[PDB]
């Protein structure tokens, strides 16, 4: 069970089922590649999620920023 | 379309965000009132009955 596997259904499931993505992620944050999770949530404007890696790795400059971007979702 | 409805929900927090800074102000500017009320009832106090 290499991060490999987790990394691409975290990636195939938002072009299809973006709402189990979250319950994915949930579950394997620990076991996804960071920056292609990232670009995917980010071309499937799934900023919560965006905002739940942020704070699962730390990075509260980014989820700042894209807290602020969208102010509503 | 969720980029839209996030539009149409920005653009009410904003006006929801207008009308909060227009009743707090509204407030903040009746309780001034009030002050300044006070402070001519005070200064009516003021009025005594000394020697010249």
């Amino acid at each position: 069970a290499h991060m490999g596997m987790f990394t691409e259904l975290a990636i195939l499931y938002s072009k299809f089922k973006p709402q189990k993505m979250r319950e994915h992620l949930e579950l394997f944050w620990s076991r996804v590649n960071i920056p292609k999770v990232l670009r995917a949530a980010e071309q499937a404007h799934l900023w919560a999620e965006l905002v739940f890696l942020y704070d699962k790795y730390e990075e509260y400059d980014n989820a700042i920023i894209t807290m602020m971007n969208h102010p509503t979702d | 379309e969720l980029d839209a409805a996030s539009k149409v929900m920005e653009q009410e927090w904003r006006e929801k965000a207008k009308k909060d800074l227009e009743e707090w102000n509204q407030r903040q500017s009746e309780q001034v009132e009030k002050n300044k009320i006070n402070n001519r009832i005070a200064d009516k106090a003021f009025y005594q009955q000394p020697d010249a």
